[PDB]
């Protein structure tokens, strides 16, 4: 009775075994969520820096490059 | 957080409501 | 023996039991992203304008000013 | 003694069971997100930008 327990306990156990393929599934689809956001993400930052007024304050979006040209005026 | 964010810029930018 | 064995099993299956709030935890994280989502949705559909079948969206400069210049009176 | 502590086990092992439906909800759930976050790339990727008449100063 008690091996013919352990044959359900190994039974059961392998059908929860099943679910890690399942989880690496969930991260495929969390991968090409965060690529998805990442176009919406590179739309919006063409469209409020070619449209002016559209910074919600960010110092200036067009300014955003490194200055070192050679410049240093100041 | 970043859908947030990304919602916290889209309302301003996007809409004027002209139905 | 088996007893001491069957006291570590159980042991470590009140373990995997302590998962179920981590999942109500993700169910409300991407509840909360379908709010955003929807809110999204929301403010695309005002936008949203017929071209003369095809529904393309149409963006303005400050706040919508060019947009009563262009489109007709209805 | 034995016995009995096994059909605790699979009692346990039968609450994961349960648990398996929960995790593929959320897999569903995720997929249909995904798709809405697709078409809202869509209606984004097509749109049209207006420039007015007058600077108004």
């Amino acid at each position: 009775k008690i091996h013919e327990d352990n044959q359900k306990i190994i039974s059961k156990l392998e059908s929860l075994l099943l679910l890690k393929g399942e989880v690496e599934s969930i991260k495929k689809q969390i991968n090409r969520q965060n690529i998805s956001i990442s176009t919406l993400e590179g739309h919006l930052s063409s469209i409020m820096i070619a449209i002016p007024g559209l910074g919600k304050d960010p110092n200036d979006p067009t300014a955003d490059v490194e200055i070192n040209p050679d410049l240093k005026p100041i | 957080i970043s859908i947030s964010t990304l919602e916290g810029h889209l309302s301003s930018i996007m809409i004027a409501i002209p139905g």
